[PDB]
Formats: structure tokens, C-alpha cells, sequence
């Protein structure tokens, strides 16, 4: 991983996102969800009872502009802002950056595996290339959760809603 | 709060139960003798 | 081993900009270095998030007439300064700016641009807007800080009788390269010079 | 204990402890956010604040 204690130069949960067999998947963009030189630092698991199954993709990557299908049209303000409300990924298969979900592996990534692991962390250094962004306007990292496997187990009143909860903290964070 | 909805298997029903309990401190004192209003 | 060492992958001079125009019984250029007029290098240098090189340019002119060993000028142009209007401009003048003089016959001009930029390393990718607040028309992620200049050409004897077109080839070696985050391969056609939109589309491998 | 005992008395002072104690089948579990609202607050109206 990229080695960094969380560095510059208290959590915010999530409410949890309703997961299902169809589901694409979600994303959140950092600084966004805040609402700053800083450390984040990502904590991601699942409420999921042991009949469970299907896997999660988590991954955090860098300066993530995402793309669109079908027009040389650039995205608007309320596709990009969410918040920490987040956006869903329109095509998960090609990461919404035309460019293979199979490949983002890449960026720091974990698993979540129903059998191994229902959680996972992620460090997220400060990557700007200038030294402490403080306009309200960009989003350096972008965490991506992907349903590689369905969701799938269990019956009827059960209704395959197994939530997923998001944590983030901004750790040594300074102005 | 319920800031998860709750999860459970097939076998096992939502009468799921919360037990609430409270004690004073090691630090705790009481200051000056009133007798009690409850009988 | 060879061209595993990432300045060896990414340093092969590419052509980045391939243009023409006549002169006759306007007619000059202004082209910003930003490698996205050509979809090979587009590709190369996309699996990198941020990059720091130096840029040697090369120019090469060519002819096709209807030799004559015309006299063309680059100059360099900063990033937001003043461009000109056309062949003749006060700028093509400008005192405090870099610029060469090369005859058509010579081996072609090369020049050095030093790292170019107000942030540490080009962001090849940036999602943002503006960095204090943001207007309807500030398009997302076309960063300022890598607007990297233009690079500005002109043939100065163009009075000529003689009829024919200069074409121009512009060959960038970004050179002494320094790469961090890398990144997902882009497998999907660029509909643009700007953002990556799209329309394979849902089956990247054959059966 | 804590109620009856101090009713006994004219004023208190020191910390308390909560413990809470979840009845449910081992296969089972969600997440609960607790919040404690300190003197002079108003009480949390849902679980964004």
C-alpha cells in the first residue's frame, strides 16, 4: 500500500447504503463528503448475517474524473457533487473512466468477502500537487465500492437489503 | 438510533431485544440527607 | 532492462500536432502543448496521474508547391499571456518572451521548456474547477494550472509570388520524467480533446 | 439503585456509566449510533445530528 501514516503538511458515518443482487455500485468524493491538507482515512463494512454472499470491490482512486457514455458532453455540477449522499457508477464494468473495473486493482484496493472479511480500511495521503487545497471546488480522492459477486442467501422477509456502513475520518487534517 | 436497518438469518425472529442499565462512579457523592418523596 | 524504466517507456518523441496552411495569389499557429491531439500518446500518458518532465519540442516544416528556404519563426508562449491575431502582431515582437528563427533548409529546431507550472507536477487528470470559487462556465477538470502555454509559428517571408503549403510537424520528447500514481489502462476510443466520453463499449475481450 | 438511593438526598454530584446489553441470536447484528446530549442541549431530532 502507499505507506504513509495518515499526514498533513473523530469519524463521520455514513448512512448505510442499501445493497441488493442488482445493485452497480456507489462512489463518495473527498473532500465532498466532508461536507484541508489532510490524511483520510476510510473504514468500510458490511451488516451482513453469515448465510450472506456476493463480494465487494473497495477502491480509493486519484483524481477520478468521471466519464459518461454517449456524449462529448462534460458532467455537470450535481453529477460530480453528492455530498455525503454519493453517486451510483452508471457502468461499474468500465469504472465510468472507460477503463476496466478488472484493472483498478491498480489504485489501492481492499476486499470485502463475505466469507473472510465483512470489513476493510484504506489510508488516503494527501495527493495534490499543490500543497493545501482550500477552495470548496475539487476532490482529490474518490472511494468506489463495486459489487464484484451479487449480494445473494437468505429468504423472503430477509428482502436482500444487507446494508453496507461507510466511515471516514480527514486524520491530521490542517488549515 | 437505527442507523443501520438491522440484519438476521432465516431462523431467528425481529422480537430482538435491547437490556438498558446504569451505575454512579467510583467518584460519585451525595451531599445532604431528604427523606424520599416514593412512600 | 530497456524501456521497463518508466523514462524510457513514455520518452519516444511523438508527433504531437501534424497541421498546414498556404500562401497564395490568418495562416498562423497557436496550438497549446497539451498531449491530446493525438490518441496513441493520449493512451501512453494516461496511465499516470501525475507526471514532472522537461519538454524538448522539435519542429519540422514541409512543402508542397503548385526549394524555396523561407525563414520560420516559434516562439514559446506562457501560459493565460497574450496571443496574436495574425501573421503580423506586436506579440510575434514581444521582448520579454522566447523565441527562434530557423530556415526551412537547416535540420529542424529543437528547444527545451522547462517544467512549466504553478503545482508541483502536471495532473494528467483533475476533477475539480477553480481554485477559489467556481462559475457556471468553468468546465470540469479543465485545470489552469496545466494550461502549459502554447507554442506560436509563423513563416516570416511570406510575400512570395511562389505558390504552395507549409506543412508543420511538432514532435514532443518529454524528457527526464518523474511519474507517481499510476493508473487503470483507458480501454476506450476518445470521442475528444478535453474529457474522456465515450459511445469496446460493453465487452472490452473476444469470446 | 441510582434513583433510589439519591432521591434520599438534597444534590449529587459525579459520573455516571450506561451499559446497554443486546438480547439477539449470535447469526444476528446492525449498527446503532448512541449520542449523549451534554447540559443545556437540545436533543438530537434524527441521526444526522
Amino acid at each position: 500500500a502507499y505507506g504513509e501514516w495518515p499526514t498533513y503538511l473523530r469519524f463521520y458515518t455514513l448512512k448505510s447504503k442499501k445493497w441488493e443482487s442488482n445493485s452497480t455500485g456507489w462512489w463518495w468524493k473527498l473532500p465532498d463528503a466532508l461536507n484541508y491538507r489532510s490524511g483520510f482515512l476510510c473504514h468500510v463494512q458490511c451488516n451482513a448475517t453469515k448465510f450472506h454472499q456476493g463480494t465487494l470491490l473497495i477502491v480509493a482512486i486519484p483524481e477520478h474524473q468521471i466519464g459518461k457514455k454517449g456524449t462529448g458532453t462534460s458532467a455537470s455540477f450535481a453529477e460530480v457533487m453528492k455530498g455525503a449522499e454519493g453517486g451510483v457508477f452508471e457502468q461499474p464494468y468500465l469504472l465510468d473512466d472507460g477503463t476496466s473495473l478488472a484493472c483498478a486493482l491498480v489504485y489501492p484496493h481492499q476486499w470485502i468477502n463475505l466469507r473472510t472479511n465483512n470489513s476493510a480500511t484504506i489510508v488516503l495521503p494527501w495527493m495534490n500537487s499543490a500543497p493545501m487545497d482550500f477552495a470548496l471546488r475539487h476532490n482529490n480522492w474518490t472511494l468506489a465500492v463495486i459489487p464484484v459477486c451479487p449480494l445473494a442467501g437468505g429468504t423472503g422477509n430477509t428482502n436482500t437489503y444487507v446494508p453496507i456502513t461507510i466511515s471516514i475520518a480527514p486524520m491530521c487534517a490542517e488549515y | 438510533f437505527m442507523q443501520t436497518n438491522l440484519v438476521a438469518p432465516v431462523g431467528a425472529a425481529d422480537q430482538c431485544y435491547i437490556v438498558g442499565m446504569v451505575a454512579a462512579k467510583k467518584d460519585f457523592n451525595l451531599r445532604l440527607m431528604r427523606d424520599s418523596p416514593d412512600i | 532492462t530497456a524501456e521497463c524504466l518508466v523514462e524510457n517507456f513514455l520518452g519516444r518523441s511523438a508527433l504531437v500536432c501534424m497541421r498546414s496552411f498556404e500562401y497564395k495569389n490568418k495562416n498562423f499557429f497557436i496550438w497549446t502543448l497539451n498531449t491530446r491531439e493525438l490518441v496513441q500518446i493520449r493512451r501512453k500518458m494516461e496511465l499516470f496521474t501525475y507526471l514532472r518532465f522537461d519538454t524538448e519540442i522539435t519542429i519540422v516544416p514541409t512543402l508542397r508547391l503548385f526549394l524555396p528556404n523561407l525563414t520560420l519563426q516559434a516562439m514559446y508562449v506562457p501560459t493565460g499571456a497574450r496571443k496574436p491575431s495574425s501573421q503580423d502582431s506586436f506579440e510575434w515582437q514581444s521582448a520579454c518572451n522566447p523565441s527562434v528563427f530557423f530556415k526551412i533548409n537547416d535540420p529542424p529546431a529543437r528547444l527545451t521548456i522547462p517544467f512549466m507550472s504553478i503545482n508541483s507536477a502536471y495532473a494528467n487528470f483533475y476533477d475539480g474547477f477553480a481554485g477559489f470559487e467556481k462559475k457556471a462556465t468553468v468546465l470540469y477538470g479543465i485545470n489552469p494550472a496545466n494550461t502549459m502555454g502554447n507554442l506560436c509559428l509563423r513563416v516570416v517571408n511570406s510575400y512570395q509570388p511562389v505558390q504552395y503549403t507549409l506543412t508543420v510537424r511538432v514532435y514532443m520528447k518529454p524528457k527526464h520524467i518523474k511519474a507517481w500514481a499510476p493508473r487503470a489502462p483507458r480501454t476506450m476510443p476518445y470521442t475528444n480533446i478535453l474529457n474522456n466520453n465515450y459511445a469496446a463499449p460493453t465487452a472490452i475481450v473476444s469470446h | 439503585l441510582l434513583g433510589n438511593i439519591s432521591r434520599y438526598y438534597t444534590h449529587w454530584s459525579g459520573s455516571l456509566e450506561m451499559t446497554f446489553m443486546f438480547c439477539g441470536s449470535f447469526m444476528t447484528t446492525g449498527k446503532l449510533i448512541i449520542c449523549y446530549t451534554p447540559p443545556g442541549g437540545s436533543s438530537p431530532t434524527d441521526r444526522m445530528q
